[PDB]
RNA sequence: CUCGAUGUCGGCUCGUCGCAUCCUGGGGCUGAAGAAGGUCCCAAGGGUUGGGCUGUUCGCCCAUUAAAGCGGCACGCGAGCUGGGUUCAGAACGUCGUGAGACAGUUCGGUCUCUAUCCGCCACGGGCGCAGGAGGCUUGAGGGGGGCUCUUCCUAGUACGAGAGGACCGGAAGGGACGCACCUCUGGUUUCCCAGCUGUCCCUCCAGGGGCAUAAGCUGGGUAGCCAUGUGCGGAAGGGAUAACCGCUGAAAGCAUCUAAGCGGGAAGCCCGCCCCAAGAUGAGGCCUCCCACGGCGUCAAGCCGGUAAGGACCCGGGAAGACCACCCGGUGGAUGGGCCGGGGGUGUAAGCGCCGCGAGGCGUUGAGCCGACCGGUCCCAAUCGUCCGAGGUCUUGACC
RNA sequence: GCGAAUGCCGGCAUGAGUAACGAUAAAGAGGGUGAGAAUCCCUCUCGCCGUAAGCCCAAGGGUUCCUACGCAAUGGUCGUC
RNA sequence: ACCGUGAGGGAAAGGUGAAAAGAACCCCGGGAGGGGAGUGAAAUAGAGCCUGAAACCGUGGGCUUACAAGCAGUCACGGCC
């Protein structure tokens, strides 16, 4: 039923996908060891802040 | 508590303790044959003899079901729906009446005679 | 319909209760379990109270919790094996903790939560 | 604090013990008198005997639609603390269960079993 | 003719008879935070606050915009035009007394995003012969070459929950002179336990 | 124009200008006593019910009412329903036609598709800017919202009067339909909150439970939140200018006239005063507070780096704010969530043992047992720990120290 | 010796990263294997059938059935199935 | 091949290099596929791998842009480079 008309072309696909845009992951140093991690989760190394209970097997 | 097209008892000379009211008399925009109000209508039920017939009058609202919140927050709901037939002057048409006390009615006031008339364990 | 909302739940009530239970159980089995973010939030609320009767203790508390998870083995393992240890503490008998990782194809952020030692 | 707090307070202030009545009883068809009055401040120990149906619950409460048979059935709902009332004396029974709203009575009683409860 | 506050709930109260109900309003201490004196801000007025939320946390600038005539630990602040300040701190108590007439208002509870159904009245279309959009939905948006299109500013679905508004006139009913509390009998103009205030106009006949 | 196509009735749903104004007021007029009528000019502000039968818009009838107006936009509305209608084959009669088949004469049924691109509307954010860099309080040009109306009573039964009947003027009370909030009251829901119940498979036989009997199997009730049928409120005054219509002072018409002169009166109407938007009004920002001028290279260096947490951002925990989003308060020197705890309102005396009863159950301990959002304590659990970005402050003219 | 014929054949964009994943009979946990497993393997919770989604004969299909490896393709993604 | 019940319908796909010398071995990887080394006259001649242009999609540089309503453009001029 409602097919547009044609496309402001580039103009469009652009302006749109544009305001879209894509970002990366917010991160900080390990609450113990190396690398970094997100605002609150252990990881496959410094598996903690108080009792890793996690990292390697 | 209210209605337009309605089926409700009466009890006065009533050729049929029931009729059907078109609408509430009050300000053009009825929408609720309100308690202690007054309305327009015809009879629906049968009158042996009577004199009442199968016509239509003007009448006042008694009982109702769903919210009698008196001003002082006194409250009751009738498990029946009726009025007294008035004969236009307002002044009522009949001898007696089946229903009890409870101001809302008298608060309307004008019909004291009603007031006196129906008043007991029935 | 919706606004001021208390107790956040998904699926359908029968399912929900179904989960709350099953997981409540599996965990009671392993101390610590792995699932998705809220799976945990809520499983926390529920297993929380559940262990609370576990400890609560007696023929009644017991009878209730079984009414719930239907199995002595655990019933007891719980009610008398750990429940006590906690029993003196103060609610929140559990730890819900997020991991750095998502389930497949989706990215479902998950974590682990366990009897709180 | 808040709500609970302050409000609880004010009401306390005017509502005061609703004349320590504490005569709730079941649905006793019991009998009372409200100042209910009009015309020449003709306030009358008005007394309706009625089979009590339920109630409203916090500062403001209500000794519910005690249903009574007059000409037909007519039910009377009273605002508790409300100075409106003076006399509230018990006649009938605070007997039989299932919790009010058991208009079962008015519904289709037959005073027979109606009584039978 | 101004009081600043956080309100509680609407609840019933009795009177000479019957009762009806008011709403619980509380205004700790409205205090002269800044004055816009005309030479200063023409719309001369009293800008105040009325309480105090945790001191640890406290922006600098604030610390001092306050400092000015220094007050304390709150964050509840706003202001009103043409309201002299017969004080360097006012209360509510006496500020306002019952048997007085009041106007009042504040935030508007946050509904949601509902069409004709909600938004406005005339609860949409119908139901029995038409179920291809069942019971109701949205009316008609305009016309062919009438204006040649869709209108420009008639009611519409959506956000009609998070907004601000007011209760024209209502009653003072009563004052509990201690914990600056008022029973007003008014339209609980917005959530309870929230941002609310009092102002009072009425130079008109009855 | 339109046919490589513009979906025509009627009806919904949502309407939006017009006035030749129905109701509303202001009006000069009367064959105006009062009253109520009828007659024109001004004024569209708001208002401009329910049924009945008919596919009918029309219309006639029922009952009201202040009134229950005419009409503009393809007789507005199918990319928004509906589709009775008329306008596909049937079969129907009446009617024609030698009949084929026909009749805008009837009659019975007869497949409205629609995953928005533009402009347009309603809302919600990411920009980038209203040349220091900042958190919070504002005043609005001007934009939007509501401006209705009835009945009772006092002055009054006096003004009028033959009498029956009833005025300006002005003042009270109540209601109608409508708009704005909001739960206390009343009330509706409450998908799990409480209670009874049948059948059935499992637990472990008993009782004492569990799923399934929809996405709760069936019932009887149930906060809080959302919500009327429930509750507060509104439609104001009041100020200024005007319409019709009335006068004032006054000539030109050496008397006279509201008249070009200059003055006043004057409608629910117009501007304002009522609420709610808003300087992306780059033609404000006004005010309060507070951070202070780093480093390294061709300069009107308004370019590249760490810089102040002055601030704020991120992420975390929450929020009747909420599709996202932004909005909003908190993040462990804190009650934020959930847990627990007490407390309101829930179900309606539990699970067990005790007691009378062949028994069915009854009664007692139990007005207990279990309790989701409601008021509030309490770090028991989980708000750790950390990251980033974010002034140095243009040129020119005048003013003061 | 060619825009142009809603032309012809073959590329290629556009909606659009919205519509949509084939039934409202539900999942969840634990261990396991793996380069990687919401989406394979074992195992413990729970729902739906059951007179059918159950067995069987015949029809039509015709590879496949198994065992070992393997997934780049194919399953409307995933995937060591 | 494929569509159709049968009759019948009835495509696409040619060109790596002079000749295989066409890819040892080392380097990321589950692989693929990507970096080196040797082929070689070239490999931007590398297995569909001659010549391989138009559409459309990408990465980088100059100019350009948030008080703006114009199919286009385009005549003038100034600021950039």
């Amino acid at each position: 039923h409602p097919v547009p008309k044609k496309k402001t072309s580039k103009a469009r696909r652009d302006a749109r996908r544009s305001h879209h845009a894509l970002t990366p992951p917010t991160l900080v140093p390990c609450p113990e060891c190396k690398a970094m991690k997100p605002p609150h989760t252990v990881c496959p190394e410094c598996g903690y802040y108080a009792g890793r209970k996690v990292l390697e097997v | 508590m209210i209605q337009p097209q309605t089926y409700l008892e009466v009890a006065d000379n009533t050729g049929a303790r029931k009729i059907m009211c078109i609408r509430v008399l009050k300000g053009s925009n009825a929408k609720y044959a309100t308690v202690g109000d007054v309305i327009v209508a015809s009879v629906k039920e049968a009158i042996p003899r009577g004199a009442v017939k199968e016509g239509d009058v003007v009448k006042a609202v008694v009982v109702r079901t769903k919210k009698e919140v008196k001003r002082p927050d006194g409250s009751a709901i009738r498990f029946d729906d009726n009025a007294a037939v008035i004969i236009n002057n307002q002044l009522e048409p009949r001898g007696t009446r089946v229903f009890g006390p409870v101001a809302r009615e008298l608060r309307e006031k004008g019909f004291m005679k009603i007031v006196s008339l129906a008043p007991e364990v029935l | 319909r919706h606004l001021k909302s208390g107790r956040k739940l998904n699926r359908h009530s029968s399912h929900r209760l179904a989960l709350y239970r099953n997981q409540a159980k599996s965990l009671l089995t392993h101390g610590r379990i792995t699932t998705t973010v809220p799976k945990a939030k809520e499983l926390r609320g529920f297993v929380d109270h559940l262990i609370h009767l576990a400890k609560r203790g007696d023929l009644h508390a017991r009878r209730l919790v079984l009414r719930d998870l239907q199995d002595v083995k655990l019933v007891r393992k719980l009610f008398d094996e750990i429940a006590p240890r906690y029993r003196d503490r103060q609610g929140g008998y559990t730890r819900v903790l997020k991991l750095a990782e998502r389930r497949r194809g989706d990215g479902a952020p998950l974590a682990l939560v366990e009897l709180v030692e | 604090m808040n709500r609970g707090a302050l409000i609880k307070l004010v009401e306390s202030r005017y509502v005061r013990t609703d004349l320590p009545e504490f005569r709730p009883g079941d649905t006793v068809r019991v009998s009372y008198k409200v100042k209910e009055g009009n015309r020449t401040r003709i306030q009358d120990f008005e007394g309706i005997v009625i089979r009590i149906r339920r109630n409203g619950f916090n500062t403001t409460f209500t000794v519910r639609k005690v249903s009574y048979g007059v000409g037909v059935e007519r039910i009377f709902p009273l605002h508790s603390p409300l100075i409106q009332k003076i006399d509230i004396v018990q006649r009938g029974r605070a007997r039989r269960a299932k919790l009010y709203f058991i208009r079962n009575l008015s519904d289709r009683e037959i005073r027979r079993k109606l009584r039978a409860d | 003719m101004k009081g600043i506050l956080g309100v509680k709930v609407g609840m019933t109260r009795i009177f000479r008879d019957d009762r009806a109900v008011p709403v619980t309003v509380i205004l700790a201490g409205p205090c002269p935070v800044v004055q816009r004196r005309t030479p200063e801000k023409d719309g001369y007025t009293a800008v105040q606050l009325g309480f105090l939320p945790q001191n640890p946390k406290r922006v600098n600038r604030p610390l001092k915009g306050h400092f000015a005539k220094a007050g304390v630990e709150p964050v509840r602040i706003l202001r009103e035009i043409r309201d002299f300040n017969p004080e360097g701190d006012t209360v509510t108590v006496e500020i306002f007394k019952p048997g007085e007439r009041v106007d009042v208002t504040g935030t508007s509870k946050g509904r949601g995003f509902a069409g004709v159904m909600k938004r406005w009245n005339f609860a949409g279309g119908p139901d029995s012969h038409g179920a291809h959009k069942i019971h109701r939905h949205p009316g008609s948006i305009g016309n062919r070459k009438t204006p040649g299109r869709v209108y420009k500013g008639k009611k519409m679905a959506g956000h009609y929950g998070a907004e601000r508004v007011t209760v024209m006139n209502l009653e003072v009913v009563d004052v509990i002179p201690e914990e600056n509390l008022l029973l007003v009998k008014g339209a609980v103009p917005g959530p309870n336990g929230g941002l609310v205030i009092v102002r009072e106009t009425k130079k008109a006949a009855k």
